[PDB]
């Protein structure tokens, strides 16, 4: 058998808070976490081999 | 943009040359000139604006196949950037520049039995400018000389009072003549300040000021969008 | 492979969530990205007439 | 003998066959696009009370500020705007926006300009020929919903002959009474109050007694291909407003109601599938038309 | 003032973004550990799962 | 001479002479915006799982916190939403809502009550009267498309009189068959299915030949000056509600099918100018009536 | 004599399937990721990224858009339409299992029901007219009523009008004053328009000799709909549905509009019942119409 996983971390919610604060508050870690935060443009033009 | 952009004969005989007849013409059907229309005039009158459709109104018009046809297109182009609409003019032709169909006897065009006062005539030159009469004057000695005409157009300036007294100081096979000329022929340049993004009233007045007001842009950036259509190509 | 405009093209495995919320990302930060032709028109438009 | 036809059906006229290129109808959708910020910006101004979201929506879709002492009219973009719907409506309508414009003006968004992205469904219901016997009156009334009255006069039986053209897709027919209705050599089935029908099955007869009228009235479908941004409500008030402000004040031209009547008529006529294509731009065109004459109101009473 | 806030037509990326993010978050909550539903079943009853 | 008019144009009854200063305009634009969110809400609702959406934009339309032991009606916004409606329609209408309560209502939002920064295109066909010979038979049937059947039986041609009124910008006539239509003291033109009509111009004479009816359909456009927040969909349902839900119930007053026959009404009465004022802002409170209902029925 | 409107005639069943709460959530779903679809084309389109539109589909979808396979639309599609056929008549299969309803359920939360709102339906509901001798009554069309009646006896004719009691207001007007009262009360002056209940019972309509009368009827009735109810699309859905055969089943009735679909259905016996599987066809046509319109197949 195989399988194949994304993992994205976890993030806790608790049920009494609501949740648009909550992921309010995830979204910033997110993107933090995957460099999306800050104006970007992305260079993978050279990650290859031949 | 580029013809109206030149100011001197000079650059204008230049430009003739490395132009294809191509450039000249349109593919594009248009509508029939010679009609009194009513246009839309928003910025200064509630009512619909009266106005005759023309050849040099700066849009594709129909035109018929013959050589007076050819040759309309050809002025038209030269005093208000856009030709007119001739259908299946042929490969032989379009590959030929404008100068060679007015100045040269290998194109296989008989330009001769031309009248200059029809041509006038169509062409509306009491509408023109002195620049756009300037330049159709230019484009008639440059027929006129090559077919051994120059009397019938010494006989078109002699009717024409007006058009004599602009009239063009060059001689078509003299190059000391082109050099030393001083005509200003530009229709359109960059303007000191700027103009107003406003409308005009005539079909005319508005074309021509939508060719200045864009020429600015033009200049600056065509040189990199032409360049990458002329890469790896070969010229008409 | 090269897009038509001269772009690089990336295909790759990766996951549902993060392709979306990273392709997201760009397309938000290029409509911000002009040419600079673009941007001196723009300032001329604020810019007085002379 | 007696032959019946719809009012607006007879004698469509030629639409134009400019500014029907990819240039040209990128120049519609990017007027569409733009026209829409305005209407968003007017209402953004207003709840704001500042002039600020207007002044940007002005000037990117006019090239220059709004002006105090000269009443905004939307600049060039409208200028080209307005001539072109009068040019798509008619050939004798002149053609005098230059190419140039249009490419300075399509360059203003980044719009597809696909023309066949979605689907509309028009209501106008074609009734092209009602075929009647020497002693029976027919009429037929209405556009949106078609009421055919006929009234039998002396003998029995009289045979009325339905053709509802190919281009609808479906027709329902409902009468005041029940009536008999069935294709061409088929058998007559019972009396019923409605029926549904596919105008490609053929020619409809219908049996109509003696005294009692009956009026069938009819609703139909069409699909016609539309952009995305298509609004069927944005549409027809810019046709009325087109109508009121003389831009298809054109000779020899047809009018009609409404754009369902314009582009149904236009679509039976010969060569109507690449009519309906002019008809589409022209219909995004007058929606762009009556959101930036929304924004911008000119006319005063 | 925050509760009557409305956005402006010309709003920045990173808000954009953040809303993409916080809608992803409630709507597929499978990718980040969280469900609304859960089951508890004794042993000797057999569920269909997925295999 | 038998004269036949359209049957929404007689008698149209006053229109109340309140409410509409600036003050009041600024109250109905703001309970428009707020009936707005109030709607968006909902769907706002569903993105989560939570109604704090619902809670928080009902607090700033009623004032007051949603409790789930109640009807939820809508505060003191909804009681003066549902009189100044009242007041619009008739002048016998009582203008009961306090101006303070009126002022305390509009600084809830900052809109702007300009109520002349748009238009609207309206397509009720007014036909203020058809004279026909005596001999002629002429019923006019119906408000948004005019049905008019006129049937000859006297031995010649007879010429019928068509007055569409002085405020329609646009009338098109189609014919069952073709017809001829000219203007007074214009030469006849031929026989065509379609006539375009500036109503300004004059009157209009059409010949009736002796046979079969000829039923003509009439569409007209009118453009009346309205705020840019006008929605002519949601106007109409409003009305209905409003009609239904018994605020136009009382004593002599006109009744009418939509919305687009009552302003038309108005507007060709004797002074239908003034008129025309207050039925654009009654429209614009049935719109925020029609999204404030909705969400909370009773 | 009797008239009746052609569109109160002989309301078909409808399906009794797809019904329960489970599936209601589906329909309530499928709108809106159907909303949400056809919101991001727009976005798309706009826009050089088609970002927004390929996390709309596959949401909806799930799967990917791929540019040479065709957008069908997923499972979400399909089980849309089988279940759009089970609502219009009894005779049409219930195929569609329940277990992949509910997994598409519970793809979004809704937190709302199918009686938190309301709809005005304006389609005129003329139960009988009866007409007496030398008398002819003809009713045209549905939206609004056209009651033409000619007398040809000496005397004046009494016409019997019944709007049913399920309309909640009904406006008339006239081609020429006429009069209208209740059964036993005075006639009144004659006016060209009445405001009527229809509770209030049949009403006495009077005929003159002279010249034919034309009675212009509209009417409004409240049906309690979902609030995220729209009466604009659940028309194109109606239209669109019908063009498509997904109404193509034998011994069932075609009607013009939903409107007119609803106000047969609620005017018959055990209407109420009938009505409420109604309204949860206008909002699976409302999801219809949102996503055809972005995905033509």
């Amino acid at each position: 058998h195989a399988l194949i996983k994304e993992d994205l971390g976890q993030w806790p919610v608790e049920t009494g808070i609501s949740l648009v604060n909550q992921a309010g508050v995830f979204a910033v870690q997110l993107a933090n976490k995957l460099g999306i935060d800050k104006p970007f443009v992305l260079d993978a033009g050279s990650n290859y081999f031949t | 943009m580029d013809v109206l952009s030149k100011g001197s004969l000079k650059e204008l005989l230049a430009h003739l040359e490395k132009t294809p007849l191509e450039e000249a013409i349109s593919y594009r059907i248009g509508t029939v000139p010679y009609q009194n229309v009513l246009i839309s005039r928003n910025e200064y009158y509630n009512q619909l604006y009266p106005d005759t459709t023309s050849l040099i109104d700066g849009v594709s018009r129909e035109g018929q196949r013959n050589v007076n046809g050819l040759i309309m297109s050809i002025i038209s182009y030269v005093v208000s950037g856009s030709g007119h609409y001739i259908p299946n003019i042929g490969f032989m032709l379009l590959r030929r520049s404008i100068l060679d169909i007015l100045t040269k006897h290998d194109t296989g065009l008989v330009t001769n039995n031309l009248n200059y006062g029809i041509i006038a005539r169509n062409l509306t030159v009491s509408k023109m400018n002195c620049e756009q009469r300037k330049r159709m004057l230019i484009c008639f000695k440059l027929l006129a000389y090559k077919d051994g005409n120059q009397n019938d157009y010494e006989i078109y300036l002699n009717q024409n009072i007006p058009l004599k007294q602009i009239a063009p100081n060059f001689i078509p096979g003299d190059m000391r003549t082109v050099i030393h000329n001083q005509d200003q022929l530009a229709i359109v340049g960059i303007p000191a300040y700027r103009l107003t993004q406003s409308t005009e009233l005539s079909i005319r007045d508005d074309n021509a000021k939508s060719y200045k007001l864009g020429y600015v842009d033009w200049y600056n950036s065509n040189s990199f969008l032409r360049e990458r259509s002329e890469f790896n190509l070969i010229r008409l | 492979y090269p897009d038509a405009d001269g772009n690089d093209v990336s295909i790759i495995f990766s996951g549902a969530m993060s392709h979306a919320i990273f392709t997201y990302a760009q397309s938000q930060w290029n409509k911000n990205i002009i040419k600079l032709d673009d941007y001196i028109r723009e300032i001329t438009l604020t810019v007085p007439k002379q | 003998a007696n032959r019946a036809t719809s009012a607006f059906l007879d004698n469509p006229h030629p639409v134009g066959v400019n500014y029907v290129d990819e240039g040209s109808r990128q120049f519609v959708a990017v007027a569409e696009l733009l026209a829409s910020k305005l209407i968003d910006s007017s209402r953004e101004s207003d709840e704001s009370n500042s002039d600020v979201p207007f002044v940007q929506a002005y000037s990117k879709f006019a090239d220059d500020n709004p002006r105090h002492l000269r009443v905004k009219t939307g600049g060039k973009m409208a200028n080209a705007l307005t001539n072109v719907i009068r040019s798509y409506y008619s050939i004798n309508a002149p053609a005098i926006v230059p190419q140039v414009e249009i490419d300075r003006l399509a360059s203003k968004a980044t719009v597809s300009g696909d023309m066949y992205n979605s689907y509309a469904i028009f209501n106008s219901v074609p009734i092209v020929e009602v075929l009647s016997p020497a002693r029976t009156t027919v009429s037929i009334v209405g556009s949106d919903r078609a009421d055919v009255t006929m009234l039998n006069t002396g003998a029995g039986a009289a045979n009325i002959t339905f053709n509802f053209g190919q281009i609808a897709e479906t027709v329902i027919l409902k009468g005041s009474v029940p009536f008999q209705l069935a294709r061409l050599n088929q058998p007559m089935p019972a009396a019923r109050f409605t029926y549904k029908l596919r105008p490609l099955d053929g020619p409809f007869i219908v049996v109509l007694p003696v005294g009692n009228p009956l009026v069938i009235s009819a609703t139909a479908a069409t699909r016609i291909q539309v952009p995305l941004a298509f609004n069927k409500a944005l549409v027809e008030s810019g046709f009325q407003t087109a109508m009121n402000d003389g831009l298809f004040d054109i000779q020899n031209v047809n009018y009609y109601s409404s754009f369902d009547e314009f582009i149904i008529s236009q679509y039976h006529a010969q060569d109507g599938i690449n009519r309906v294509s002019t008809c589409v731009i022209l219909g995004l065109a007058l929606q762009a038309y009556d959101q930036m004459r929304r924004a911008l109101p000119v006319r005063r009473v | 003032k925050l509760v009557g806030h409305n956005y402006p037509v010309y709003v920045e990326p990173v808000v954009n973004i953040m809303n993409f993010i916080s809608a992803r978050f409630v709507a597929d909550s499978s990718y980040f550990g969280y469900t609304n539903e859960i089951m508890i079943m004794p042993n000797h009853i057999n569920v269909p799962v997925d295999d």
